[PDB]
């Protein structure tokens, strides 16, 4: 496809400029590690805080619509399923929870960092760690609230067929939630020793 | 009926239809169906049946 | 300063623990929700009393757990105040590939395996210790992921 | 300067154009989706018209969580500002803009098949209520985010 | 994943289908029906079902077992055209292919009405709701394939699938849009319908399409007309018995050739070993429709819903005719598997 | 200069080409949407004609909102505008343009679905119009963004 | 030559070829449309052909902003130009062949139906050509866009 | 030299290359689909082959034009050309090549539909005739195009 | 040298390459379609096979133009050829190569329409000609492109 | 050092990653589809069950060839390593992890089809067990190479 | 050293790689395409088995036209060759390798249908092979292109 | 060095790498879509068990020439090693790895046809085995290709 082309292109535009600059001698000129030492560690910490809080409600909003569908679908015939089918809602609210809790712990740390200590060890590792675990809380909450959503659609869906076959598939919601509160639990520890700007 | 007419004749159809302005109560459907009047042409008394 | 630790290696070792425990969340809710997709197949046609069914969401659990064990051991040898070198930002990110991916792996093949056999061992109980055998083959995935996931946490560090 | 390049507003312009973009294309999509299940609902239960309408006002809500923060955002904005400032504007409107785009993408699928239901079963227009308070809630989530970030934009920044 | 994106358009329409599905009859409805001994009981039972009050427009002495059979296909019919109504994109276009099977059902039923020199008005009132087009009716100006294509079918969704008239002229034609159909619909879920139901569509139509094969191969030894080359253009080339089995049956002129022939899959040995054919692929069909059942984010659901409605509504009227006229020994002779 | 150089115009050019670019195919859509329900519609129910036209006129609107916005980057651009000056030229642009084709989205959907119902329910056009409404306010809001950046295009702003 | 660069006619070059590039592909998706519709159209009703032929007219009035825009750009490319000019033109460029690719997109899809459906309706003939209108105005508001972009090409620059 | 880099005539040579592939693409697609047509219509009417190769004549057309850009280009192609040369070169190749291309496709596209509706109704000829001529112009608008730009690529032009 | 580094004689032998690499895949598209379409009607008409042979040998004359060209181009390179000479070495070869791809699709297409058209008609198979001739001009204006780059590639060119 | 600078342990770390990361892959995919054949299979015959296990155990043993070559380059890895020695032990981790996921989709798909036929025909057995024996000396081959390759990792290497 | 560097290998390398390979893919493609229509003819008519291997000959053919390229190329191959030489034989390379591609595409459809058709046609086997031969000749083109290439590799070359 | 680059070995572990790799793909691919056919036709004729196993061999005979070139390529592989060794070991593993590859296309899938075809045919085995015999030799042409490249890779190779 023209997706896929893009792909294709951008892979051989890249292996011809890297072997372009390793052929000339200027291998080095794609310096990774330069480019993250002069990076603003502020760009880093900042994307990490909102990729936190968007994807942690990007998973949450996912899995209500996949539960909410299915609740609504399934009640058309069995109304009653939709009070206690809401406990789906709440835990796919919970990832949700998660995410801006994350995003206010971190912000916390966005302080404004001197001019001479920018690019300290102190001040890149709070951008990296920042970043990095507002990618974990916020990548595995949208994985865990599409999970529960999932499981939530078959729960109510199973809720429907039969009242006693709820409580097996909320018992695997729990353990679908309990990847989220994982997600929250490391990025907590990765900031863990992040200290704000200074 | 005018792209059917068209088909079963092969082209070579002269279909006029007129808009009848008042809508006309029809009793199978208990509706009032806006109608027209067509007039198609043809010779052979085959193609008249059908 | 020091070469061996320029001050972007923590960007690396925090990509480890990025890698393992989103990978990990992602193979077991993988394995989970399939699973759980298996468990509701179940359900309105052969309803059980004890739950067996369980199993595979519990080793999809458990594939998060890997993930979780490599990342909170990544994270604690990451300090602001510590010499990080890029060798053990290297041996992180490494770390958390090898245990992410691989749980990522065992979540797709329980989730498989759960989604189809849960209901035929359910059905019947003879079918049970061969769809857990292969259950057991699908966690050893992640197991050994974590496993190497442990010795270059330990090779990085010293 | 170090502190305040001079590309340090295209940070805060496109967090305010991110602000304003993502959550009005939440609002689009929950607007149309649940405009046209009110539309397929209302042809045979018209009375159900007015009462249908919720998606589309709490899908407008995303929109304007998205209109506040580019309001706050653009007020934030200068040409001088720091690199500081235009990544926290920068996490500002993203933060309310993927919010809200999830919140609106669920506003979206959920009213739709709410209504239809509703059509069917009157006694689930409560629960798609709910389920549509639970929807707008991300979005107000994002909003609280970008309001943290902007009170913080201003702090000591020279 | 299956569950990742189902939702967004079918989350509402397949959970309408799984309530469908719950209120298909269980085996101790089944059971209860059959303790009938009159059909006013029968309607009694039946209305502890999700049939409900359908009924009650009809007095006690105007039921009929032919009033039971149509009352429940139109409540059948209301539900699937419902479904159909909030379906988009997609889901549209299969629950449309759907309908195509009844599309040619109707077209094969005006034919033969009009050859038969029947009522038109009486073909119409008695074409099936699904699979209704608006150029129906004129199907009754000819006799002739060509001058009905031309005429209608040539603008139908049908048309594709064509690519005077007597009794076996139309059997022919309409076992030839059954294959061109089957094939069509199977094209069309290998390449716009998601995996799971992907499948489960592939193997219900390799079904239907085997259930065809099956019966054409054993139907033209006891003919003369259907060529060898015939019965090529009538086998559909999508099931388990395509191409092995079904070149097999092409050329069969023998019992004993098609049960060789049926000897080759393991899905359909023994069905001409034992007991009746269309026992065991009414008996498979409901199995797999079971099967279908089983996954949670496929739109297959609405197909083996809705076959397992036509089965149901098949049992009851079965039961139905094994109270009218008495005939109590056969009246558990009904295919069950919920 | 270091705050003007020679490319600021650049992303003040784009800005200004964007919104009426993405205002235009948002009104374009909704157009396009709109209009094969109302020639569908009207087939059958000619009278409804004039009365079904409003959601191409609201798409319209749509792309008179990106007109708007570009006639002010265009008279706001420069040789040597400031580099913050085309930012927040080229912030506004997608402002209203990326609103605009949302909003556009919107109302095509909306539009034609709601053609198409009011032909076989008259009650439904008040609600086709309301829900319409809250279509075209998204690009409406995507215009006030668009011009309060537009605003602060040249305040406080140095060579 | 730091407010003219070398490359600074790319960006004139570019946009005045993108001006007739985009909208000839916007008027040729609405000719093959309407065209189709035509076509189906004119089969039965040969004699409506000259009345169906507006939405095609349309698309080809599109085509001409786009050509109109390329003469205008074309004709104050220069070698030494300044970079800001470069800008403009492909800002002009860029606004009128979008939008009036977008424009033409809206004038296929709603000429084919509209064309259609006054096959059966000629009531119907009158809202095509109003929706038809509204589809250009999006071709318009590209073409005034890029026009007044032009007109700020040149002005008050230095080298 | 400083405008007139050793890569200027690249541009050039890009033009002229892409004039004519883009003309022959469009020329192309139009031959196929228009003899798709022909071939399909011609099976029952073979007299009306001499008229229903208008489609194919028009694509040829097109590909006529391109020849023509590529020509002209390639006739100003030098070794020490100038880099804006080099710049207007490529915008009329471009310009023409996917004008035409856009040509081609609708007429492509028109002329499969006019053919297959002409074997029915013989005065949809003329129709067709009128909608690949409107679908024509497009790529004679975009060899207009190539044509001014290709002749101020020389016009003033230094080293 | 500035004007002739080492590196120009890449762009030659691309050129070269793409010339014959192109026209060939033009071609085998070419021959694919028309014996599929061959091999599908002389079934029945196995008299017709030395006729409906003719978009094969078309679809080979293409792949004869880029075998000129590559020649034409593989002649004129060298080690210290300019950078001049590989662009218009670069340019012919693609102006050949995708000018024979278009041509050769166009060829496939329509001889496979001709050539089941003239199992059903025999009076198609002259207006086939017509179309298959109508795609052979196709490739032949890519190679009058080609040879006309390639007779200045080295036409005024310093070392 | 030159020989060893301080990113060389970067394509060890990377050899490992990928030693665990395409065996895990190809081990799942295996272990999943010959799976499924399994459940699919015993709904039928549950005492087959035991002897359809053996395609997920050549699986796992896939998983165990990525293991073990990901132990001994950990073992390799070192903070002042070679390049070379890095570049060594990512070709093992390469070769060893896409060997063995090129052994565990033939395994998977094989032992699919095996099984679902061995449900059908005990003799069909020693035929899957041969079949799957060939897809494993795959991941056989892909180990013995990252062993040859790790034990020349640090053989005569230059710090 | 300025015109012959030490990366100029790489190009004639990469060129003798693709001669063969491409010219391999063709050829496989061909062959498949030939040995499944074979095999589907066969079955009823194994009479013509050694008729319809031509196909497959032909992509052997195109398999040979790599090969032999590969080897000069291989030969023409040195350490401090030319950057003139690297890229003429990257240009043979890719020359008999895509061409190779196309050939063998047009021989696998051609062959296909034409050993299809010649089981109902006895006298359409002619016409089989008049289109395999086009569709070889084009391979043929390729390596005439390369062949000259290679040709040019070394000749004049400082 | 210059002609010993410290990155030169990274070529010659990735074509050591390759060569198995995609070997093992292509025997992968040839053994899965054999063994499918294979499973296929013996769940009825377990008697053509041994006799359809040969495409899985000749697959696997594929990957052992993957293996061999993987060895070879691996035992002349050093840290200061040449730049054109390292081209030489990453052409002679690409061409052995990737014509493997495509041979193992083609013995999967004549393979597979062949052992479907052979349990109705008996006489389809001996034009399976020229038909794969045929697959084969391309993988043997890679080998020996890569043999080629391999010897000269350290021949006349100083620094």
């Amino acid at each position: 496809s023209f997706s896929h082309f893009l792909y294709y292109l951008v892979l051989i535009v890249v292996i011809v400029y890297g072997l372009y600059k390793l052929f000339t001698g200027h291998g080095s000129d794609i310096n990774f590690g330069k480019f993250l030492l002069r990076t603003s560690p502020y760009m880093w910490a900042n994307l990490g805080i909102a990729l936190c809080v968007g994807l942690s409600v990007v998973g949450a909003a996912w899995g209500i619509f996949i539960t909410g569908s299915s609740m609504i679908g399934a009640g058309v015939r069995a109304p009653r399923i939709t009070t206690k089918n809401l406990i789906s809602i709440i835990f796919c609210e919970v990832v949700a929870i998660y995410g801006l809790i994350i995003a206010i712990v971190f912000s916390s740390k966005l302080t404004v960092a001197t001019a001479e200590n920018m690019y300290s060890k102190s001040n890149l590792y709070t951008g990296y760690s920042l970043f990095w675990a507002g990618i974990t809380v916020g990548a595995s909450n949208l994985i865990c609230g599409i999970a529960v959503g999932i499981t939530g659609a078959t729960a109510a869906i199973s809720d429907a067929a039969d009242s006693a076959l709820f409580v097996k598939i909320l018992v695997i919601e729990i353990f679908g939630s309990i990847l989220g509160l994982l997600g929250l639990i490391v990025g907590l520890l990765m900031a863990g020793k992040a200290s704000e700007f200074q | 009926l005018e792209q059917i007419l068209w088909r079963v004749l092969r082209g070579n159809l002269f279909f006029k239809t007129v808009e009848i302005e008042q809508p006309v109560y029809d009793v199978k459907t208990r509706e009032y169906k806006h109608k027209n009047a067509f007039i198609v042409f043809s010779h052979g008394d085959l193609i008249i049946k059908r | 300063s020091n070469i061996y630790a320029p001050l972007y290696a923590p960007f690396f070792g925090f990509a480890g623990c990025a890698a393992a425990m989103v990978l990990s969340c992602l193979g077991a809710a993988i394995g989970t929700a399939k699973s759980g997709i298996g468990i509701a197949g179940i359900g309105t046609f052969k309803p059980e009393l004890i739950m067996k069914s369980l199993i595979p969401v519990v080793m999809s659990g458990i594939l998060a757990i890997y993930g979780l064990v490599v990342a909170v051991l990544i994270a604690g040898n990451l300090s602001p105040t510590e010499d990080y070198t890029l060798f053990n930002g290297f041996m992180h990110l490494s770390c958390g590939l090898c245990v992410g991916f691989a749980c990522l792996s065992s979540g797709y093949a329980i989730g498989m395996v759960g989604d189809v056999g849960v209901r035929k061992y359910m059905h019947q109980p003879r079918l049970f210790v061969g769809i857990v055998l292969i259950l057991i083959f699908s966690e050893v995935l992640g197991l050994y992921g974590m496993i190497v996931a442990l010795i270059l946490n330990t090779r990085g560090s010293e | 300067t170090e502190l305040c390049p001079v590309y340090a507003p295209f940070f805060g312009a496109i967090g305010c154009a991110s602000a304003i973009i993502f959550t009005s294309l939440g609002a689009a999509y929950g607007t149309a989706k649940s405009g046209v299940g009110i539309c397929a609902t209302c042809v045979l239960r018209p009375d159900l018209l007015f009462k249908n309408i919720v998606p589309v006002i709490m899908a407008g809500i995303i929109a304007i969580y998205g209109l506040v923060v580019s309001v706050l955002v653009c007020y934030s904005l200068g040409q001088k500002q720091a690199l500081y400032t235009g990544f926290i504007q920068l996490g500002a409107g993203l933060s309310v803009g993927l919010s809200g785009l999830a919140a609106g993408f669920a506003i979206g699928i959920v009213g739709d098949a709410g209504v239809r239901g509703s059509s069917q079963q009157p006694r689930l227009f409560v629960g798609m209520i709910l389920i549509l308070i639970f929807a707008e809630v991300l979005g107000l989530y994002g909003l609280i985010v970008a309001l943290l970030l902007n009170s913080r934009a201003t702090q000591d920044v020279v | 994943m299956e569950g990742v994106y189902f939702n967004i358009d079918n989350g509402f329409i397949e959970g309408v289908v799984r309530g469908y599905r719950n209120g298909l009859l269980s085996n101790n409805q089944y059971i209860n029906l059959t303790q009938c001994d009159t059909l006013e009981d029968l309607k009694l039972q039946l209305s502890s079902t999700d049939y409900g009050n359908f009924l009650s427009s009809v007095s006690s002495e105007s039921l009929t077992t032919s009033l039971i059979q149509e009352y429940a296909s139109s409540k059948l019919y209301h539900e699937f055209n419902y479904i159909r109504d909030q379906s988009s994109g997609s889901t549209r276009k299969f629950m449309d292919y759907i309908t195509y099977g009844y599309m040619i059902d109707n077209v094969a039923l005006m034919i033969t009405g009009t050859i038969h020199d029947r009522d038109k008005g009486e073909i119409l009132q008695r074409c099936h709701p699904l699979g209704w087009f608006d150029t129906l009716p004129t199907l009754s100006v000819a006799t002739d394939l060509e001058s009905l294509y031309e005429t209608v079918l040539v603008d139908t969704p049908l048309a594709p699938y064509f690519k005077e008239l007597d009794d076996m002229n139309i059997e022919i034609i309409r076992n030839k849009l059954y294959k061109a159909y089957l094939e069509d619909f199977y094209n069309f879920v290998t390449e716009e319908i998601p995996e799971p139901a992907k499948e489960c569509m592939q193997t219900l139509l390799g079904f239907e399409a085997d259930r065809r094969s099956i019966n054409i191969a054993l139907n033209s030894l006891q003919s003369s007309d259907i060529d060898p080359d015939l019965k090529s253009d009538l086998l559909p080339n999508i099931g388990k018995l395509y191409p092995l089995a079904t070149f097999h049956l092409a050329q069969a002129q023998d019992f004993e050739g098609v049960r060789a022939a049926l000897a080759n899959v393991y899905e359909y040995r023994g069905f001409l070993e034992t007991g009746n054919l269309e026992d065991h692929f009414y008996q498979l069909e409901m199995e797999l429709c079971r099967d279908a059942f089983t996954q949670q984010f496929a739109i297959s659901t609405v197909w083996a819903w809705m076959k397992s409605k036509e089965q149901e509504v098949r049992n009851i009227t079965w039961i139905a005719e094994c109270i009218a006229q008495n005939q109590r020994e056969r009246i558990n002779n009904y295919i069950s598997v919920y």
